[PDB]
């Protein structure tokens, strides 16, 4: 399964009209979902793929990025700050930014200077992906290989065709978690893992409903 | 350390009017580089010698 | 005034500034060498 | 108050200008000058060019 | 070369020391210049400054 | 007298910019010199 | 093979051998001092970080000077690390960061019979060693027993319990000796030898001035009792007022 | 197409030497090709057209709101006495008690009704708009976007070369007053003040009148 005509859909068994035909199963991910028809050209059904995976790739380290500082919180770690969207404002503290509780780490003062270097750093690899670098130039756009895969795990193309599969789904989860952070994080106010707490606290009490007359218009 | 210091800077000016005089005749002669290439060599890096060399006894006066 | 182990030294420090005035009069000279080819 | 005046001269305002007006006939002026040599600038040469100077 | 000079005379202000400041009160004296005036409107307004 | 100095800055910087753009506009080569 | 791009511009590989390499190179003087006629004929340009300096006439035929390479590239290598084996934990015992004993010279005077040395690991954190000293040395003994008859045998253990698992179980023979780049070189940095030709010139150079750095640390700690991250900092604290020249005149 | 620096294949692109190769469909013929549509919504030739039409609307709509947001607010500093000088409070000024005098000046428009003013702006702006799509006396049968003769009294436009060469210039004097109209509003929002207020401010301390510290305004809380 994952590819051809029998393989895992978006509607499971209930499934076989609605799937277009340009989805065929030569792609990883590929359910036969596209409802809306945004995918109907075969040059931007190509061009939306790029934007899918690297979506994906920067939402899995967004999910264990936003989580990593506080669940060393419930290990005693002091931080300064431990949720992840009250962040970004510790530069602005009086000790700075240190990277754990230990101000003989980075111990960052200046943010105009980190944000400097960021669009130095960041603006000049992002440009590598896109036309070549240091690591190769005439590759796949999005599995580019073996700079990036030391281990040799880009071996016996079933198996290859078969990690791709692994890592969208994972991906697609993780994109589907980090829009979850945002929102449990605007509507509640706290932590994702704190919020988890207060759902395995009460689960009955504890859920959006509770916060679902939050928004109305009070005028 | 005062009269160390003292026939070490006397040394040093008579080093000088050498390189001041000497090197230019050097130069200007027709293969006197190519001939006393060495020569210099040794000049110069006496007068480098006791530059450092008057330099840190200084401290110690 | 002079440091003490370089007082002794006064008198040839007494004419350094004038020497630059003489690069201007050496190449009168050296153009008279050359007699003004 | 016997009389009314500038009260301006010890006071090293930028360009001597104490009214607004003033920074308006400083630049207005000076960007109509403008307009009309760089309209002009058509019949000037065209040096674009490696090097077209008046050189040596 | 002649930007990289000009900031001898900042640091040499700023961490070594410091300057003659002639305004300190009580006779001038040798004074670190902790806050250096960098307003443009500030330095720019002696430039167009009458002579 | 403001009515004054608003009419001084306006004659000196006609002037001014006459000079200004009038060496800008090839100058160089407005001479009897062939080349 | 490796279609590769350079890190700026639009175009990779390598940048000029020709600077490096073969008759014209740079030299330890410049033309005017040093023309190509002064050249010692043992030495050519075709080895890395040649610059011809040889006044004292140690080396005398190529076969003599490649041996004293092994003598080169291996006290290269071993400074590299020792610069900052030295500096770094001498920040962190500065910082704040509780190494005791930080400082390079009196490092080992710190763990002689209480033992309990204290190890940073950036950034897993601080962890207490509870080794005594002849447990240290019976393993360095052990290890460096085995690891320098390695490369006196010219073969070694098959198992890669050595941090790779690129699956050769066997020994290695035809590797160049002083570049042994079959199970080192994980990262590839192995296709174009012209990228590697470059690569030896930035590694001998990057050791040289290593070796000379050694040097400075030893003697000027010798001199101030300092170690050298201390020294860094207090001659930019103020320049003149701490120097060489000042240290030595200080009883007075 | 001459060998004009901004049409063809040798064209400047939106990443500089790290772009490589453009899309298939951006060859290379029309103002503002720098070949950045990433995200391809514009591969098929009639969608493509549909937002040059969306786009250069957009930038002859933005540089005049770039303009018209500052010019009344920069001559209300310098003491024309304005009802408010700032854009986006400067709707409000025909709930005041005097109306809208133009210029600060009660001898000019003098609006007073809202209805007035809404009712005769959609009886031209559909006449205007209806004569951009067709028709129209000042032209029958012209281009969507380049009409020209009458909408071109100076006859700026006739050689084929300068008429390509302005092309260029007006779509990117375009651009940067659509990137910089989106940052009125943004910068509306988040500060509270008028457009130049904020420049007035970051030319005062430009360490701390910065963005940054705006950064803790939206906390959830
Ligand atoms: C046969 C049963 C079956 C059903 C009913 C579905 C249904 C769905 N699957 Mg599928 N699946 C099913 C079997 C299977 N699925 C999958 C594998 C997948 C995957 C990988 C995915 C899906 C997805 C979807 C969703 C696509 C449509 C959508 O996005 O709705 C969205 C719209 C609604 C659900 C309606 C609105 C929400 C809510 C109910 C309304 C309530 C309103 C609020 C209370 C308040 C409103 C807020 C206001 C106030 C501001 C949909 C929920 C996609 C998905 O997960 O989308 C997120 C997707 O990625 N399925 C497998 C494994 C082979 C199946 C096995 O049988
Ligand atoms: C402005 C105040 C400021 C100061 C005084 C420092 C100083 C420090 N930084 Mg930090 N930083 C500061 C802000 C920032 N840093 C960083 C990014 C980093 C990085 C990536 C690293 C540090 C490191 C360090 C520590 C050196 C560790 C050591 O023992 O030496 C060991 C190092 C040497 C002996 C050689 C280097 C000497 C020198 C201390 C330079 C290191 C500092 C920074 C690179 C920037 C220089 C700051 C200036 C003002 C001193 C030290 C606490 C290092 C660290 O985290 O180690 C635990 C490190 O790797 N900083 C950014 C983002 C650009 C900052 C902006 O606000
Ligand atoms: C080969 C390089 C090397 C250098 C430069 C030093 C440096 C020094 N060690 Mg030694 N050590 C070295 C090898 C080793 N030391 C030690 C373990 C010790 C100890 C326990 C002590 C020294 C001490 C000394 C000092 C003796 C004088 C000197 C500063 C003494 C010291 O640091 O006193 C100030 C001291 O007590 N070293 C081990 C582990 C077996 C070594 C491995 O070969
Ligand atoms: C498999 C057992 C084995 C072990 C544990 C070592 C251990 C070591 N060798 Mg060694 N070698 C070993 C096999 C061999 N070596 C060599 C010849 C060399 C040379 C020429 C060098 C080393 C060096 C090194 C060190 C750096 C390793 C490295 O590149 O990290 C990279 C990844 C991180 C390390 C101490 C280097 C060193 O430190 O010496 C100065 C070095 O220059 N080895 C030969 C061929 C004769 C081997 C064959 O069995
Ligand atoms: C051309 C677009 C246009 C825009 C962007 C605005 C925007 C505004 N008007 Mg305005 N108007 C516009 C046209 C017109 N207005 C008016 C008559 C009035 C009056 C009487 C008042 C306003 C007010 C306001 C302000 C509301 C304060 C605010 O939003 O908070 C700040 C937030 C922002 C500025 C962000 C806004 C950006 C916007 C959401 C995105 C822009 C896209 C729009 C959806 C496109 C709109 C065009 C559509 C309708 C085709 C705001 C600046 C009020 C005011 O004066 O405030 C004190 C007010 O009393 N307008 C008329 C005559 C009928 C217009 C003619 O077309
Ligand atoms: C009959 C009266 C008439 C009026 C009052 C307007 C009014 C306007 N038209 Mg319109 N148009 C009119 C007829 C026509 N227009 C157009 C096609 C267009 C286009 C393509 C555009 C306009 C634009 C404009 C605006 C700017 C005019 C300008 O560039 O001035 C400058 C010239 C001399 C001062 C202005 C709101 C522009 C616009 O909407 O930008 C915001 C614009 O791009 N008109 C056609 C088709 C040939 C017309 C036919 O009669
Ligand atoms: C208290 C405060 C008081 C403040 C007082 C104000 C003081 C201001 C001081 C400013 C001092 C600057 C003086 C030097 C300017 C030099 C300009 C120049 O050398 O200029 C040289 C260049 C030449 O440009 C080139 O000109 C070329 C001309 O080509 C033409 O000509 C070519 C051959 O000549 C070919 O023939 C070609 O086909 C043809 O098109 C092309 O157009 C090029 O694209 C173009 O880059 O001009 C340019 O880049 C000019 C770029 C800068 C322009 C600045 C304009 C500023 C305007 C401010 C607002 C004024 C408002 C005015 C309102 C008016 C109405 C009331
Ligand atoms: C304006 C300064 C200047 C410039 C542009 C040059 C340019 C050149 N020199 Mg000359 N030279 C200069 C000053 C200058 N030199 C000085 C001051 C000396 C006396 C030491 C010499 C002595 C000299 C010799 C003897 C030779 C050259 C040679 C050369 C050529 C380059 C080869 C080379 O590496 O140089 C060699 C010089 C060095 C490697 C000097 C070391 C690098 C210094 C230390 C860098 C420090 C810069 C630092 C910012 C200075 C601080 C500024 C201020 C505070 C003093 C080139 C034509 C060579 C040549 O032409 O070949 C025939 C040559 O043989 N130069
Ligand atoms: C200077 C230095 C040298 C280290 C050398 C090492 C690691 C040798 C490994 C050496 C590893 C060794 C000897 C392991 C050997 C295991 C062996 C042979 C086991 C085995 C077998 C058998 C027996 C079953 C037989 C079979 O047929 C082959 C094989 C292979 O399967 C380290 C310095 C630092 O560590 C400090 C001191 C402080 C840090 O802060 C900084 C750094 C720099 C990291
Ligand atoms: C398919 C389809 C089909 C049909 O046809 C149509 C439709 C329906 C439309 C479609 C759908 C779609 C969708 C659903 C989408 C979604 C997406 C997402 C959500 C993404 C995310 C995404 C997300 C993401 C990236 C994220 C990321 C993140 C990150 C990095 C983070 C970072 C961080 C961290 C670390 C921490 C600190 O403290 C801070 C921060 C900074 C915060």
């Amino acid at each position: 399964e994952f590819y051809g005509p029998n393989r895992a859909k978006w509607l499971g068994p209930y499934s076989e009209n609605a799937t277009p035909a340009y989805l065929t199963g030569e792609f990883p991910g590929d359910y036969g979902w596209d409802t809306a028809g945004l995918s109907a050209d075969p040059e931007t059904f190509k061009r939306y793929r790029e934007l899918e995976l690297i979506h994906a790739r920067w939402a899995m380290l967004g999910a264990l990025g936003c989580i990593t500082p506080e669940l060393l919180a419930k290990s005693g770690t002091q931080f300064g700050e431990a949720v992840w969207f009250k962040a970004g404002a510790q530069i602005f503290s009086e000790g700075g930014l240190d990277y754990l509780g230990n101000p003989s780490l980075v111990h960052a003062q200046n943010i105009v200077a980190t944000l400097a270097v960021q669009v130095i750093l960041m603006g000049l690899v992002e440009g590598y992906r896109v036309n070549g670098g240091p690591a190769g130039e005439g590759l796949d756009p999005l599995y580019p290989g073996e700079s990036f895969d030391p281990l040799g795990l880009a071996d016996d193309p079933d198996t290859f065709a078969e990690l791709k599969v692994k890592e969208i789904k994972n991906g697609r989860l993780a994109m589907f978690s980090m829009f979850g952070f945002f929102v449990q994080a605007i509507v509640t106010g706290k932590g994702p893992i704190q919020n988890l707490d207060d759902h395995l606290s009460n689960p009955t009490v504890n859920n959006a409903f509770a916060f679902a007359t939050k928004f109305t218009p009070s005028a | 350390m005062t009269s160390i210091l003292q026939v070490a800077l006397l040394a040093l000016i008579f080093v000088s009017f050498a390189l001041v005089v000497g090197v230019p005749v050097v130069f200007a002669t027709p293969n006197g580089w190519t001939d006393n290439k060495g020569a210099v060599f040794s000049g110069l890096s006496l007068w480098l010698l006791l530059v450092f060399v008057v330099g840190i006894l200084n401290s110690f006066v | 005034k002079l440091p003490e182990a370089y007082a002794p030294f006064a008198p040839i420090v007494d004419v350094l500034p004038v020497i630059p005035v003489f690069f201007i009069l050496l190449a009168f000279v050296w153009q008279a060498a050359v007699s003004f080819r | 108050l016997v009389d009314e005046r500038m009260n301006g001269d010890g006071t090293g305002r930028p360009f001597g200008v104490n009214d607004p007006v003033l920074g308006w006939v400083l630049l207005g002026v000076f960007g109509t000058m403008w307009a009309i040599w760089f309209i002009g600038q058509k019949d000037l040469g065209d040096f674009e060019d490696a090097d077209d100077g008046l050189k040596l | 070369m002649l930007g990289l000079g000009a900031w001898l005379l900042v640091w040499k202000a700023m961490y070594f020391g410091g300057v003659y400041d002639t305004w300190a009160p009580g006779g001038g004296d040798v004074r670190v210049i902790t806050n250096p005036t960098t307003n443009a409107a500030v330095i720019f307004g002696y430039l167009v400054k009458s002579p | 007298m403001l009515t004054l100095k608003i009419f001084v800055y306006t004659v000196v910087t006609f002037f001014v910019c006459l000079f200004i753009f009038g060496f800008l506009s090839n100058d160089p080569a407005r001479n009897p010199g062939k080349n | 093979g490796k279609a590769t791009r350079g890190w700026l511009g639009g175009q990779g590989g390598a940048a000029d051998l020709d600077k490096w390499y073969g008759p014209d190179r740079k030299l330890f003087l410049p033309s005017g001092l040093y023309d190509r006629s002064e050249i010692p004929e043992y030495l050519n340009g075709e080895l890395a970080g040649d610059y011809g300096y040889d006044p004292l006439g140690l080396g005398k035929d190529p076969e003599t000077v490649a041996k004293y390479r092994e003598n080169e590239l291996l006290h290269a290598r071993w400074a590299m690390l020792a610069a900052a084996g030295i500096l770094i934990p001498e920040g962190l015992q500065a910082n704040g960061a509780n190494i005791k004993g930080g400082t390079w010279f009196e490092t080992g005077a710190e763990m002689l019979n209480g033992g309990t040395l204290n190890y940073f690991a950036v950034p897993w954190g601080i962890v207490s060693n509870p080794l005594p000293l002849f447990a240290v040395i019976a393993v360095e003994v052990g290890l460096m027993g085995a690891v320098e008859f390695y490369r006196r045998n010219g073969t070694g253990p098959a198992g890669y319990s050595p941090g790779i698992g690129k699956f050769d179980s066997s020994v290695f023979d035809g590797l160049d000796p002083l570049y042994p780049g079959g199970p080192f070189d994980p990262l590839g940095l192995a296709d174009d030898p012209e990228v590697l030709q470059e690569l030896k010139v930035k590694e001998i150079k990057n050791g040289r001035l290593a070796m000379v750095s050694v040097l400075g640390f030893a003697v000027q700690s010798y001199v101030t009792g300092e170690g050298p991250y201390a020294n860094w900092t207090k001659h930019v604290a103020d320049p003149f007022g701490y120097n060489l020249l000042t240290v030595l005149g200080a009883e007075e």
